[PDB]
């Protein structure tokens, strides 16, 4: 599993993911948006885990309106996922204290946890 | 044209829609049976305008998600909602629908607002049929523009009017 | 018998005396404990005039030099007790009808209690 | 070994075993209130009662398994109807006077009284009989309630079940009898005429008390026992690294408790480490700050990294300083090492680096100290390495590591008797003042600063010392397996440290080196020390510098660019720093440390509110980008790979690393920085007065210098300006002023002046 | 005792000058997420002081997730109505009318005022 | 009457017989003898196949032979042609790295959906099944939920101002392998049973 | 150990308070063992196979679902039947998907 970007750097994370994704087809990939506080999205932060099935890609909690330009970064990100043909979007709810260590767990544990906790979501709520 | 752009016409059409609210039940669990009780001959949601009940989704404005929404049912309910006419509203009935409820696990969606734009929430396990009527009057006066939250804000008539569907 | 009511009344009376001595001498008074039969009474009725079971006079250091307690509403052999900590001194007051509050046979007057408290303060109080 | 049978099972068990431990070693259970691990069992609660046969020859009356020895081929019965009936009756006698506080009791879900009650009480008497909970229908004992014994400890004398745990501990383990019963009969209650609770280990009675009598004032009324999230980690306040458990709920730190690891700290924590948590969760920095208009402004991480790129664009790689904190993890130390390897710079260092590396000396294990014959000590264990006081309390009583049962540490060690006599001939101590442990140091001499080197010369034998020093020399000679213990005075003076090395090499003897830095030996093992040029953590040599701590103002003064990675906000940064960044505390960190005994220790992250903080690992990774160099470490997993490549053993593994190089520095002796247990950044909340600064002076020199016994005197050091209460002590050598070193700057001699 | 884990209780020490509860401890923060709450009554069943007791109001349907986490001062016996009902009565100036009637209120609800069978 | 002959037949061939004093009976057959033995059981007149229940003993305080254990329930209807009413369980342990077991679908068509369920929840593969398809867990679900190595997947509960609850750290109840909040658990909280 | 103490004497007995507190927080610990009991509901045979490990929470609970085992006979039952009757034959079999899916 790869980890790109850095926390609280929305545009750096967005550009790093733009470069790293390339021409990868996301028709069978699963996009996990990791966040806290289900209800309040105005101050929410977001991390991303991209489970392609053959390899996974991690981006730390650097998206969302919680950071300057992070809202537009999340919108562009989800828009690009949809453009690349991603259909399966999920929203994972972790505790604020978890969110940091969860990206420091080993890949298999982190991915099993995310797949267990993820909720099917309308990507439109991030557009 | 969405019921807008004239002071009298929009209030009139909102009146019309509010009283003509057409429920389409999406029964999942025991919340669905407690909603079936909201139609019997003790307390009927058959007076305000909800007498008729068209199983088709092309024919109703109100989508009432009644029960626990399993993650395997989420895309089905998603597409049933997308396959509705556009002036449409969403009620989330019961704890399992509103939040994860007492079933906090891999199987159940922890907020139906994740998949569908929810208009009204109604707690309870099950929520009483009269609480559901309170919710539909709540939605009624919401589409009348008579609804406010605890913060003082007026609420838009139609949620799912604010989302980039795709 | 019905002595209980006047016993709790005189208990409130003794508490009033303790508060007055505290305010006069500028020494700390403390309500130590309330009645469990009033805390944990949920719907159950409470007829006692006050809900306070234990009180104390503590010196400047907070270590008590005088302790006073009353038996709960439901206990057998009801009494009121006094204790000088560190002095191995214990007193047991009852209530005799017509006479008043008595330690054994000796009437327990406010003046008696004031003299006992002053001696206790001067001897036991550290600061 | 001795052959025992518990109710259906057969057990091998060492001879000195307690019957209770043989019971639990067989896997059975029995009430337990009076006895405690590492404490002398004495039958007080009378809860451990079992049946014993030694033939079928049953004993007449029930044996207290806590204070009953085991005999070869002995039968022990814990399931008899009579045994369980007596257990229930004793539980009732214990519950006789209890105050009915369970719902409002801070002891909550974990109350030994509650649990043994629900385990063993209300025996099945023989239908649908209506049973009675309580037969006692009289007035319960009502005594003083919720009495603060100290800024950290509260006392409920009603909840006390009159076991012996707290007074037993106070007499045995710390050796401070500051708690005892007053009256007798049922009027017995805990009290003291020593009110402050002087012992620096008082807080453990809170963990020991099986009831809610002794509770933690710093965590009173915060949450119930089950509700708290437990983060097991290690304390990085000093290099002994006790295991601790950080209780956290809803993003805030509530309470610190001990984590048992008999290898180093048994079940004990020091008061400073345990109650000095108020600062971590109260006021700290959450946003990176950048200097724009001669002042600091909150900025995005992007804007701060932009300022970083700009300020380092014109920077040459041999003027950049890399200065880490005393608690810096092995990963961070190794990443700094590798990054200054690639980026050639001669000066990197860490906050508490000593003139003489601790890696000079062979680390000793605490059980090696228990088995050792002699202990030669220079420094103050109580303030420099607190729990060394407790391991020396075990040592002094001839105690030795117990046998390891199936339930782990023995519940009742027959090796530990009550009121044990303490030997004064087993060790020698030399401190600049009359240290508390001198009570147990027959051979003891109060010397002055900079005299250690001469005591060690005398111990080597190239000259002749005082009576005490010659006695210490002689005892060390006679010692077959002695342990030498060295503090900051030794570790900060090149010549003294070298003479210690010589002594402990000539006689085969291990060393316990009390570094002012927590991960000093691990950072040394990771190669974090300055080079030839040598701008150290206290030296203003570099032109660009990164700081993971607060330097002397003279180190900041002059530099072109300084980037400080702190957790709290310091004025010294809003007047000299250009870019500040938030850092997480060791409570919420994850990584490894190296014990002063060479053992690697894990830091698990606690769910405390960090803000947007980032580890120094990521900070250095991002700082290298502005310089062009690519860092080898970004994450904990890659850091662990490269660590294990660096051949640092598994956790609880001991790390072997020596070093032979000395960096000497002159010491301007006018003021002394007294090594303190309490640390400056801990002076928050209830630790406010406990972590105060002190200035100690001999009454004559104080009188000459006009220093009253109660005065709050301000003092100016190169390390800043601090106010300190003035204490007169007749054991402090004349002509000196001992100033409280409440940081990892202990043991340093500095100029200065008393401001008025 | 909450199977849905819907109750958050932050405690604090009673102030002798102006006390709140009967012991040395009271409810500083008492929140219940009605959307998580499954309505057992186990909270009352574990209530040793009879503080928490299920009531009779059912007209609690509301629009926002974050508004359905009821606080202490939304549940005290003194309050008459549900959150939307009270909000409507304030933005309306028309007093709250509950949509229920009962023969009587249980003793555990002592203080809870309700319309009873026609007693009023 | 047919149960007595089952006990007599199992005891003679060295099949362990587990019994609780509550009235429940097991007959544990080895992996080899499982298929043919239960075929013989159906031949003995066991009309009805009630349940196929899979068990993951990973987190059990006492150890067991293998991690997984499958338990079948066989019955003979009392009101049918010649109904005794004899009902009993057959337990068969299954290795962690060999999640194989022959189906009895050919014997009872009841085992069809039950064995599909056991395959869904545990990685237990049933040999000879007409269709082993995931029944209950979502089509895209990865793994087998009910084996203890699979997380329950809880979501935190939410309140007003940063106040949240994590159930796994909020739970006061203890499991069998949970030591408890005191130094140990004994007595009732290491297991309790009343004497009727 | 099974039943919480009577709520009226929660203000009198230490044993009552302790047992109330412990019971409502931790609960109680049944013996180590597996158990099952059958019952007749309006949809057939019902039962719980309970493995308890001596803890306060059950080690595992499996439910025999009559609505689940009854559904294996649906393709057979409605085999050859009418298309409108495929709904009536499902309604007549009395299914409950809360029981089936579970
Ligand atoms: S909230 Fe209660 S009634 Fe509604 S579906 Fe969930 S369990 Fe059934
Ligand atoms: S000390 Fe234990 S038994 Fe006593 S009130 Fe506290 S929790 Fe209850
Ligand atoms: S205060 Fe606690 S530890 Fe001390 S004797 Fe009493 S019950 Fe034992
Ligand atoms: S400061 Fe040192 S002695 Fe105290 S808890 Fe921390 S590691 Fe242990
Ligand atoms: S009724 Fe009480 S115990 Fe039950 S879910 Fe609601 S708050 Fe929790
Ligand atoms: S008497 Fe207290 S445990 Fe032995």
């Amino acid at each position: 599993m790869v980890r790109v970007g850095m926390r609280a750097a929305p545009r750096v994370s967005l550009e790093a993911l733009k470069a790293a994704l390339g021409g990868l087809k996301l028709s069978e990939a699963k996009v996990y948006l990791i966040t806290d506080w289900q209800d309040k999205r105005d101050q929410a932060r977001y991390a991303l885990l991209l489970h392609t099935g053959k390899k996974d890609l991690l981006v730390p909690d650097a998206f969302g309106p919680a950071f300057p330009g992070g809202e537009e970064a999340l919108s562009e990100l989800v828009g690009l996922l949809l453009a690349q043909g991603a259909r399966r979007f999920y929203e994972a709810v972790v505790s604020p204290g978890e969110m940091t260590a969860l990206l420091d767990l080993p890949p298999e544990e982190l991915l099993k946890r995310v797949m267990a906790i993820a909720n099917p979501t309308d990507p439109g709520i991030y557009l | 044209r969405e019921g807008i752009l004239f002071t009298t016409l929009e209030k009139l059409v909102a009146w019309g829609r509010s009283n003509s609210l057409w429920p389409a039940t999406f029964g999942l669990a025991c919340c669905a049976i407690e909603m079936m009780a909201s139609t019997d001959a003790r307390n009927d949601l058959a007076r305000f305008g909800s007498e008729v009940f068209r199983a088709s989704p092309r024919q109703a404005d109100v989508m009432i998600v009644a029960g626990r929404l399993s993650k395997k049912m989420a895309p089905v309910m998603r597409r049933v909602w997308e396959q509705m006419p556009d002036p449409k509203w969403v009620i989330s009935m019961g704890a399992c629908a509103s939040s994860g409820g007492m079933f906090n696990n891999y199987a159940i969606v922890q907020n139906v607002d994740s998949v569908v734009p929810v208009d009204v929430y109604v707690p309870g396990c099950p929520p009483r049929p009269e609480a559901l009527i309170y919710a539909v009057m709540q939605l009624q006066k919401k589409v009348r523009g008579q609804a406010y939250n605890e913060r003082g804000e007026r609420l838009p008539p139609v949620a799912a009017w604010k989302r980039t569907r795709g | 018998a019905s002595s209980e009511r006047e016993l709790y009344e005189a208990w409130v009376e003794l508490l009033s005396w303790m508060r007055e001595y505290a305010q006069a001498k500028g020494v700390r008074f403390e309500k130590e404990a309330d009645f469990p039969d009033f805390i944990y009474r949920m719907e159950r009725p409470y007829d006692l005039p006050t809900t306070i079971m234990t009180a104390s006079l503590s010196d400047g250091l907070g270590e008590p030099f005088l302790l006073a307690d009353v038996s709960p509403r439901h206990a057998k052999l009801k009494r009121i007790g006094l204790r000088l900590p560190r002095a191995h001194i214990h007193l047991h007051a009852h209530y005799e009808p017509g006479k008043g509050l008595v330690t054994g046979k000796i009437p327990l007057t406010k003046e008696r209690f004031f003299a006992l408290a002053d001696r206790a303060r001067e001897a036991l109080a550290f600061a | 070994m001795v052959r025992v049978k518990v109710n259906d099972r057969i057990v091998e068990v060492p001879p000195g075993t307690s019957v209770m431990d043989a019971v639990f070693h067989a896997g059975y259970d029995v009430p337990l209130f009076c006895s405690e691990k590492h404490l002398s069992p004495i039958g007080a609660c009378r809860m451990c009662l079992v049946r014993i046969g030694l033939p079928i020859q049953w004993q007449p009356k029930l044996a207290a398994s806590c204070v009953t020895a085991v005999a070869d081929g002995m039968v022990v019965d814990t399931l008899s109807d009579v045994v369980r009936e007596a257990q229930a009756g004793m539980v009732e006698f214990t519950l006789l006077n209890h105050p009915l506080d369970c719902p409002t009791c801070d002891k909550g879900g974990a109350c030994e009284l509650q649990d043994r009650t629900v385990e063993y009480g209300l025996y099945e008497k023989y239908p649908l009989e209506l049973p009675v909970y309580t037969r006692f229908e009289f007035t319960r004992r009502h005594v003083d309630k919720h009495h603060p014994l100290s800024p950290f400890v509260i006392l409920d004398r009603e909840r006390c079940i009159h076991c012996k745990r707290c007074v037993r501990y106070f007499e045995e383990v710390p050796g401070d009898e500051v708690l005892d019963f007053i009256e007798r009969g049922v009027h017995t209650f805990i009290g003291t005429m020593d009110f402050g609770l002087p012992s620096g280990f008082s807080g453990n009675i809170t963990d020991i008390c099986p009831v809610g009598a002794l509770l933690d004032l710093t965590a009173r009324f915060r949450a119930r026992n089950w509700e708290m999230e437990e983060t097991p980690t290690t304390c990085a306040l000093c290099p002994v690294g006790c295991g601790i458990t950080a209780d956290t709920r809803s993003g805030e730190l509530l309470r610190i408790r001990a984590r048992e690891v008999p290898e180093v700290n048994e079940i004990w924590i020091c008061d400073a480490g345990r109650f000095g948590h108020e600062w971590a969760d109260q006021n700290r920095l959450k946003t990176p700050l950048v200097r724009k208009e001669g002042r600091l402004v909150e900025a995005t991480w992007e804007e701060a990294f932009l300022a970083l790129k700009e300020g380092l664009k014109e920077a040459r790689g041999e003027e950049v300083g890399l200065y880490l904190a005393h608690d810096a993890t092995l990963e961070e130390g190794l990443l700094a090492s590798e990054l200054a390897k690639a980026l050639k710079t001669p000066h990197l260092d860490f906050q508490g680096r000593t003139a003489a590396p601790a890696s000079l000396f062979p680390p000793a294990s605490l059980e090696d100290l228990l088995q050792a014959d002699f202990a030669l000590v220079l420094g103050d264990p109580t303030e420099e390495a607190p729990i060394l006081h407790l391991r020396l309390s075990e040592f002094v009583r001839d105690l030795k590591p117990p046998h390891r049962y199936n339930h782990g540490t023995p519940f009742a060690d027959l090796q530990i008797k009550e009121r044990m006599p303490r030997r004064t001939d087993k060790m020698a101590l030399f401190a600049p003042y009359r240290a508390p442990l001198m009570k147990w140091a027959a051979i003891h001499e109060v010397h002055r600063p900079g005299e250690e080197r001469e005591i060690l010369l005398a111990l080597l034998g190239d000259k002749e010392g005082s009576e005490m020093v010659a006695k210490a020399k002689e005892a060390w000679e006679k010692a077959k397996n002695p342990v030498l213990i060295l503090g900051a005075g030794v570790l900060q003076d090149t010549v003294a440290a070298e003479r210690a090395r010589l002594l402990a090499e000539r006689k085969g003897a291990k060393v316990l080196a009390m570094t002012p830095a927590a991960n000093a030996r691990g950072l040394e093992a990771m190669g974090v020390l300055p080079g030839a040029k040598g701008a150290s953590w206290d030296e203003p040599g570099a032109l660009y510098a990164y700081y993971g701590f607060v330097p002397p103002e003279e180190a900041l003064k002059g530099k072109r660019f300084v980037v400080m990675h702190l957790s709290h906000l310091h004025p010294l940064a809003e007047r000299y720093a250009h870019v500040v960044l938030p850092a997480p505390t060791f409570y919420e960190k994850r990584g490894h440390l190296v014990n002063l005994e060479g053992r690697v220790l894990p830091l698990s992250p606690a769910p405390i509110e960090n803000g947007e903080a980032e580890g120094a690992l990521q900070v250095l990774a991002l700082l290298a980008e502005a310089l062009g160099v690519r860092p080898p470490f970004r994450l904990h997993l890659e850091a662990q790979k490269a660590l294990k490549a660096r051949k640092v053993p598994e956790a609880m593994g001991r790390l072997s690393f020596r070093l032979k190089e000395l960096r000497p520095k002159e010491r301007k002796g006018a003021f002394y920085l007294r090594p303190t247990m309490w640390k400056a950044h801990q002076a928050v909340g209830k630790a406010q007065e406990a972590a105060r600064a002190e200035l100690w002076a001999h009454p004559e020199t104080a009188r000459a210098e006009a220093l009253p016994e109660g005065a709050q005197v301000a003092v100016e050091t190169p390390f800043g300006r601090v106010e300190a209460r003035v204490v007169h002590r007749e054991d402090v050598p004349k002509g000196h002023l001992y100033l409280s070193a409440l940081g990892p700057a202990a043991g340093l001699r500095v100029e200065g002046r008393v401001l008025v | 005792a909450c199977p849905a884990y819907a109750i958050y209780v932050e405690p604090a020490e009673n102030d002798p000058e102006n006390p709140v509860s009967a012991g040395e401890r009271y409810a500083k923060v008492y929140e219940i997420n009605m959307l998580r709450c499954i309505f057992c009554g186990l909270c009352e069943e574990a209530c040793p002081t009879g503080a928490i007791v299920l009531g009779y109001d059912f007209e609690m349907a509301d629009y926002e997730y974050s508004d359905l986490v009821y606080g202490k001062e939304d549940m005290l016996v003194d309050v008459v109505g549900t959150k939307p009902q009270r909000r409507e009565a304030k933005r309306t100036g028309k007093p709250v009318k509950v949509g229920y009637v009962v023969p009587y209120v249980r003793p555990e609800l002592e203080g809870f005022k309700a319309p009873t069978e026609g007693g009023k | 009457m047919r149960l007595e002959r089952v006990l007599e037949e199992a005891r003679a061939k060295g099949y362990p017989i587990e019994d609780n004093g509550l009235g429940n009976l097991w007959v544990v057959l080895p992996r080899e003898r499982f298929k043919e033995e239960m075929a013989h059981y159906k031949a003995m007149g066991f009309n009805f196949l009630a349940d196929i229940v899979g068990l993951d003993y990973l987190t059990y305080p006492d150890p067991r032979p293998e991690r997984f254990a499958v338990v079948y329930e066989l019955v003979s209807l009392p009101g049918w042609k010649d109904g005794d009413g004899s009902r009993f369980f057959v337990r068969v342990y299954v290795p962690e790295e060999d999640p194989r077991l022959p189906t009895v679908t050919d014997l009872w068509g009841s085992a069809n959906f039950l064995e599909r369920e056991v395959y869904d929840l545990f990685g237990i593969v049933f040999e000879g099944h007409p269709d082993l398809r995931k029944i209950l867990t979502p089509e895209d679900l990865e793994g087998h939920p009910l084996r203890k190595d699979y997380p329950l997947g809880e979501t935190p509960t939410l309140f007003r101002e940063g106040r949240y609850i994590i159930p796994a750290e909020f739970r006061a109840a203890l499991t069998g392998k949970d030591p408890g909040l005191t130094f140990y658990k004994g007595g009732s909280r290491k297991g309790y049973r009343s004497l009727w | 150990q099974i039943t919480p103490p009577p709520r009226h004497l929660l203000e009198t007995s230490m044993e009552a308070v302790i047992y109330h507190f412990k019971h409502y927080t931790e609960g109680f610990h049944p013996p180590k063992g597996e158990v099952y009991v059958p019952t007749e509901s309006a949809r057939g045979e019902l039962g719980y196979y309970i493995v308890s490990d001596g803890g306060s929470m059950p080690y595992r609970v499996k439910v025999r679902a009559p609505s689940f085992v009854n559904l294996q006979s649906l393709p057979y039952a409605c085999k050859g039947e009418q298309v409108p009757d495929m709904v009536a034959i499902i309604a007549s079999l009395d299914p409950v998907m809360g029981d089936v899916d579970r």
